[PDB]
């Protein structure tokens, strides 16, 4: 079921916090597990780091340095998803994040 | 875009462009491109200096995250055992 | 340490038996933070190492995990350039990335 | 003399000018130097290769001119301590 | 081993005690051949560390060595450009070397 | 006594062989020993070796990543002095060898 783009919370044990799904879809429909990024309301700034946008589900930023594999059971609340332009900046982000090489 | 080169720096593109480019114009456009992504991970290097000053658990919000982090790493290795 | 770079193999326990990672965060972040993120060396379209790759074995890039640089064992040798530009192209994939 | 950039090319002159450099001249100057600098290491890094898998000893002449210049060495430490 | 790099400080037994070791050679050098040239620091045309600099001592740059990879002890460390700078110079004066 | 740009000819448990010394000469005075490359006949095409001319010395080439030190006792049979320019060509192998920063 979930999805590329789709932020849920998640209790990884310090408290509820939203998670943006990166994972491709294949994986997240046949594995028992996600990989996601943190969103926060701290404000780092970091290109591995990307400001949300008015249409997108809340307010704060996509920490990308931060990558969690978290299970589908531990999925919580639906908050949203990510605007296709920040999906954009965010696959950026983690491009750099794991050194992925020029151009 | 009239460009003014010194005789080493003309005698260096032609090396460069000897080493197998297309063009003067092509070289010029790669230096330029490579000198820029060579800033851009000179300032990945500082950001990254500079949240570690701020937060030396970087990139976790505190060390608490770290450890919980690991331990399910640690889970995760334990069930593929 | 001398800090890791990105395509080096290390031997790593993790408390059940030491194992090979190859690292893939970028090395701004292996020379400064104190964790780096890699993919483990197990033995379809996962990558195989080569027969010029420092090991044998297979690398699952659906399965990236953080490191301790403090959990770091022996150094292994790098990888070719060759094979990671395939593990580059399995990150991309396993997480979406546009790799043209 | 004259140079034509593609604008995403064009932005990181600017990019790089805005970042110190005196003007768009002495940036493209400068990232032609580096380009060279760095094909040079390139280069340089090869012909180490190069010499190492014709001869494992390099700079060494033999495995034999390698300990003469070892025992050379601790004789010297031996004679500070 | 991980490739060791010009300016990083190693502790090294040459048979009559651990002292620590400045790398000098270039990079290149440091990755493909089996030695490196470095400088020992010890406690006028000396070179000092360094209060930013791993530990306390003195550099003389007339008095190079080559150290086989092998022989290279425990990382104490990388120093700094400031000091590196001075190093630069002091090499270049001690084997007459044009330096602006 | 001994110079900068001067070659002597030296055993260093191998052989008598030629060594050009690259010390400055104020350390060649008031120390006992002098720092030297070696001479050579063998061919090698990298920036750390260099070619002799012809009112140099000897035929054949420098190598920069060969440093040593030797004895001014240890040192023997005159063969010389290189050039200024084979010298200035000399300075900038030995730069590259010990790293020293571009320009």
């Amino acid at each position: 079921a979930p999805l590329r783009g789709q932020v849920y919370r998640c209790d990884l044990g310090y408290g509820a916090k939203p998670w943006l799904i990166v994972s491709n879809n294949a994986r997240n429909r046949h594995t028992a597990d996600v990989v996601a990024v943190r969103l926060t309301t701290t404000r780092r700034t970091i290109p591995t780091w990307v400001a949300m946008g008015p249409s997108d589900p809340l307010t704060g930023y996509v920490n990308a340095d931060n990558i969690e594999t978290l299970g589908k059971d531990e999925l919580g609340d639906y908050l949203g998803e990510v605007t296709p332009a920040t999906m954009n900046k965010i696959n950026t982000a983690l491009a750099t994040a794991l050194g992925l090489p020029w151009p | 875009m009239t460009v003014r080169l010194d005789q080493q720096t003309r005698q260096r593109l032609q090396d460069i462009v000897k080493g197998g480019y297309r063009s003067a114009n092509a070289a010029i456009v790669d230096a330029i491109n490579k000198r820029w992504e060579a800033l851009h991970d000179e300032q990945l290097d500082a950001a990254y200096a500079a949240a570690i000053h701020d937060n030396p658990a970087y990139p976790y919000e505190s060390e608490a995250e770290r450890s919980a982090a690991r331990a399910r790493r640690n889970a995760r290795q334990q069930r593929s055992a």
